[PDB]
């Protein structure tokens, strides 16, 4: 009649309470095994592999594949936040003018030639001094 | 001036991995409870 959870291994007496990964918890014990963060909302989704409960980040830093940068030529990790341009993929600190070093912001206007961004701004000069 | 493209939404490295080691949280109530 009374349920164990698998995070804290107290009786659940409370009103609301989960099921996940075949166990029963306390709505604050579901959460990831590396940062600590709650599971049950946020619209944050569970992942399980090899004993470990994971966030989606956590678990792409465990398991995920990682990407090169155009940039910088170093490896990205998979939980990484990047900025995509084509079949080309950069780290957010990587993604900036190759002409004045500017980091871009959502809404901005450039051009790719080959894999260095240029801003609009910086075009005319570029296109004279490299084509 | 077509060639021109815009800066957008910054996007996660793995975005595509990770559905099959998904696993369900289901919301349940307690049947016997009282204050
Ligand atoms: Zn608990
Ligand atoms: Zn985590
Ligand atoms: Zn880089
Ligand atoms: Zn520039």
């Amino acid at each position: 009649s009374l349920l164990t959870c698998g995070g804290c291994q107290q009786n659940i007496g409370d009103r609301y309470f989960l099921k996940a990964i075949d166990q029963y918890w306390h709505e604050d014990c579901l959460s990831c095994d590396l940062c600590g963060c709650r599971l049950g909302e946020v619209g944050r989704r569970l992942y399980y592999k090899l004993g470990r409960k994971l966030c989606r980040r956590d678990y792409l830093r465990l398991f995920g594949q990682d990407g090169l940068c155009a940039s910088c030529d170093k490896r990205i990790r998979a939980y990484e936040m990047t900025m995509r341009v084509k079949d080309k993929v950069y780290h957010l600190e990587c993604f900036k003018c190759a002409a004045c070093q500017k980091h871009f912001c959502v809404g901005d206007r450039y051009l790719l030639i080959n894999s260095d961004i240029v801003c609009e701004q910086d075009i005319y000069e570029w296109t004279k001094i490299n084509g | 001036v077509p060639d021109v493209m815009v800066v957008g939404e910054p996007t996660l490295m793995g975005g595509e991995f990770g559905d099959e080691d998904e696993r369900l949280i289901t919301r349940l109530e307690n049947t016997q409870f009282d204050a």
